């Protein structure tokens, strides 16, 4: 049999088989009171749509239920009581919610195993690693992740609510600054797309700033769906300097920069070097051009002139949660790690926490 | 080789409670 891996996001579902490059099934975290996914979204005018995860935190447990029933039986096509599973949650994930995926899982889906893993040591695996520190930025939050042999290392974990979809809503108030108007929900969905089509990192904000100005050589165009075209400045790279300038949005915190230098200095002086050497990137808000090359300027000045500092951010990086379950659930020594469903019956959904860890 | 050496990696994981003792591991 094959093992099945599931990473649920804020914003979207990353599910298929271990073994697999690649999630199969990649769809919208929405259900629409019913429908699930990219079904719910074509049915918005008469379902209403609504996220089950919010920052990473599953929320709605009637509408999750939903989103695992459409995963296993209408994505990727399977009986799940045929299938161990392994899930993922995000870091400082609740006690209490561990136990109920877990009694969700055996009980409602009869999975034959199952495991849940911290999404951040995933993503550290896909690259090889058992240790470093990982940036995993997503839809609806971010986490500096400080992980020694696959332990994330919770007195420093940083939780940041900045992601994804408050990026996109920021480039929508300053797009609507430039004289258009986006505001509706749908309007937020053409701006995501904007985002990820045309949004860099600069090295040097300022610098960058003042190259908006010297000429018009930042500017793309970007067709609406009414056919209308807009054109695109210096909102380019605004948009995400929010993530190393959260004053952008109103946001006392520190920009992503600061935060993981924070993390690793809450943690064991011996251990600061490994996590300096081992910067892992991960997450579809990751994904900016230019992003690894800023974080690897501001950590050198940040940090002592005697650190090697290495950020690694693969091509690939937006999957690395999904493609490190797909790693760890083919090992072969990974299948005694797995909860079997006889170890949750004599023991109860509290299994999780001396199993998955 | 990944999987192989993530699995020698994971092969000689310590446990929660020696990091612990080792000031490595602590709660929030
Ligand atoms: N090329 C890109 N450039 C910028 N942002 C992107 C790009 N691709 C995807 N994103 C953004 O990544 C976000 C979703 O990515 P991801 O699937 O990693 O989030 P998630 O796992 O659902 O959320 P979370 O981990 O926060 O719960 C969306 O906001 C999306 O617009
Ligand atoms: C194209 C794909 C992108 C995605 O990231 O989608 C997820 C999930 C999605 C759910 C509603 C949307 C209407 C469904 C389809 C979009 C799915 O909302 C998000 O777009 C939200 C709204 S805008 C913000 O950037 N994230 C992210
Ligand atoms: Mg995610």
């Amino acid at each position: 049999t094959t093992a099945l891996v599931c990473d649920n996001g804020s914003g979207l579902v990353k599910a298929g088989f271990a073994g697999d490059d690649a999630p199969r099934a990649v769809f919208p975290s929405i259900v629409g009171r019913s429908y699930v996914g990219d079904e719910a979204q074509s049915k918005r005018g008469i379902l209403t749509l609504k996220y089950p995860i919010e920052h990473g935190i599953i929320t709605n447990w009637d509408d999750m239920e939903k989103i695992w029933h459409h995963t296993f039986y209408n994505e990727l096509r399977v009986a799940p009581e045929e299938h161990p599973t392994l899930l993922t949650e995000a870091p400082l994930n609740p006690k209490a919610n561990r136990e109920k995926m877990t009694q969700i899982m055996f009980e409602t889906f009869n999975v034959p195993a199952m495991y849940v893993a911290i999404q951040a040591v995933l993503s550290l695996y896909a690259s090889g690693r058992t240790t470093g520190i990982v940036l995993d930025s997503g839809d609806g939050v971010t986490h500096n992740v400080p992980i020694y042999e696959g332990y994330a290392l919770p007195h420093a974990i940083m939780r940041l609510d900045l992601a994804g979809r408050d990026l996109t809503d920021y480039l929508m108030k300053i797009l609507t600054e430039r004289g258009y108007s986006f505001v509706t929900t749908a309007e937020r969905e053409i701006v995501r797309d904007i985002k990820e089509k045309l949004c860099y990192v600069a090295l040097d904000f300022e610098n960058e700033m003042a190259t908006a100005a010297s000429s018009s050589s930042l500017e793309k165009s970007y067709e609406l769906p009414d056919g209308q075209v807009i054109t695109i400045g210096n909102e380019r790279f605004r948009c995400p300097e929010t993530l190393f300038q959260p004053s952008f949005i109103g946001m006392e915190s520190a920009g992503i920069h600061e935060t993981t230098y924070n993390s690793i200095m809450k943690c064991d002086i011996d251990i600061r070097k490994d996590l300096y050497a081992n910067n892992v990137m991960s997450g579809g808000t990751t994904m900016y051009p230019g992003i690894a090359d800023r974080m690897q300027k501001e950590i050198t000045a940040l940090a002592p002139s005697t650190m090697k500092i290495k950020i690694i951010a693969p091509p690939e990086r937006k999957y690395s949660v999904w493609i490190g379950g797909s790693i760890l659930a083919s090992l072969s020594t990974f299948q005694q790690m797995w909860i079997t469903k006889q170890e949750y019956d004599e023991a109860g959904p509290s299994i999780v926490h001396r199993k998955c860890f | 080789q990944i999987g192989t050496k993530l699995t020698r990696r994971l092969s000689q994981r310590p446990t929660a409670e020696e990091l612990e003792q080792r000031n490595i591991l602590k709660p929030r």
